């Protein structure tokens, strides 16, 4: 599924700025 | 039409009144930026670490001669010269201190000493939105309305100053005790009536012409809103990925794909603020913030309702009391060594 794939993304936690 | 007399002159009339409001708010930011409440550390208890950063970190503290509780945002100078952030923290500081809006954070007091820099400011016992989102998985559609709404008319207040916000995401957006929304971040925040070019923001929430090293202007924070409201909705962004490079080709694929449950209305919405077109993207047209705002999505907001907090919210934090931490993280605590000799006085000497 889409939201599998955002798991899969590694991307969940808290995200920086670049 | 779509509006019959009744309905089109109270419209009429309401657009009216939020131009001669803002033009209040802009002349009375304008007096407290050029006219712009010391403290000292020894003034206050150290609680606990609510959340961390590369300049420093946020505690809870406690008055001590008031017994009010603060968040108290403590920077390293010396980190933030080596993070060339200097601007930015003078910039964010300045920007606190002129605004005013219900669902904008309020600076109570700021100082420094010889190692580091303070901003203490009310402290928000809610949580971050990006906790109760992953935790909750995605709300519901009234429930994201609820908050869109009130970041629509912050980024209404915000643009009419001139200021570009840069940073959305569910990470800067902190619950209230009455369950509204507090953005208290302007780390990236410029005042921009024209354009401005920086590559800054985070992967998710960048909008094209930003990644496309264009020079933008404040239709960047009506996509990042686009982002934020698919992210309420679907518990997920629009745009993801394991590396930022592929991130940024999704976004500027012009190429946008929708959870099944989300209503035609809602897509509608956010087909029209991911707009990679500049000319087509809502808040960025001739009728600005009302394209937004009289979308069908809005149409069971009361705007008024919301910006007076009369609105019952979807959800309420949990609250144990003044001080209760429990809606934050634990993070290690670390103490805060104030150095004998004066670090970076001269780069700092305007704060
Ligand atoms: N930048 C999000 C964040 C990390 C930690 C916190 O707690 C706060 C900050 C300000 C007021 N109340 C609570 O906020």
């Amino acid at each position: 599924t889409t939201y599998a794939d955002f798991i899969a993304s590694g991307r969940t936690g808290r995200r920086n700025a670049i | 039409g779509h509006m019959g007399n009744a309905a089109a002159a109270k419209k009429g009339s309401e657009q009216e009144s939020v131009k001669e409001f803002l033009a209040k708010a802009k002349e009375e930011f304008l007096k407290k930026w050029e006219s712009p409440n010391t403290a000292q550390l020894d003034h206050f208890d150290r609680i606990k670490t609510l959340g961390t950063g590369s300049f420093g970190r946020v505690m809870l503290v406690k008055h001590k001669e008031t017994g009010n509780h603060y968040a108290m945002k403590i920077l390293d100078k010396q980190k933030v010269v080596k993070l060339k952030q200097i601007e930015h923290t003078l910039n964010e500081k300045r920007i606190l201190q002129a605004v005013n809006f219900p669902f904008l954070v309020k600076l109570e007091f700021s100082f420094k000493d010889n190692s580091n820099l303070y901003m203490v400011m009310e402290y928000v016992p809610g949580g971050e939105m990006f906790s109760h989102l992953r935790r909750i998985g995605r709300f519901s559609e009234p429930h994201a309305r609820f908050y869109a709404a009130q970041i629509v008319l912050t980024f209404e207040y915000l643009h009419s100053l001139d200021l570009i916000y840069r940073d959305l995401k569910p990470e800067n957006l902190l619950i209230d005790q009455q369950g509204y929304i507090q953005v208290t971040d302007f780390g990236f925040a410029k005042r921009v009536k024209g354009r401005t070019w920086t590559l800054c923001g985070t992967p998710e929430y960048l909008a094209p012409e930003i990644i496309l090293s264009k020079g933008y202007n404040k239709a960047v924070d009506w996509w990042a809103l686009g982002v934020l409201i698919y992210e309420m909705a679907a518990g997920y962004p629009p745009f993801f990925a394991d590396q930022p490079i592929q991130i940024y080709e999704k976004i500027v694929s012009g190429k946008v794909r929708f959870p099944s449950h989300f209503s035609s209305d809602l897509k509608d919405l956010l087909r029209n603020l991911l707009q990679v077109d500049l000319t087509k993207r809502f808040g960025n047209l001739k009728n600005g913030v009302n394209d937004i705002k009289n979308h069908k999505w809005f149409a069971t907001t009361d705007w008024i309702a919301i910006y007076q907090r009369k609105v019952e919210a979807p959800f309420i934090p949990k609250f144990k009391g003044p001080g209760d931490t429990s809606n934050f993280d634990d993070y290690e605590e670390e103490e805060i060594r104030v150095s004998i000799n004066e670090k970076c006085g001269k780069e700092f000497t305007e704060f």
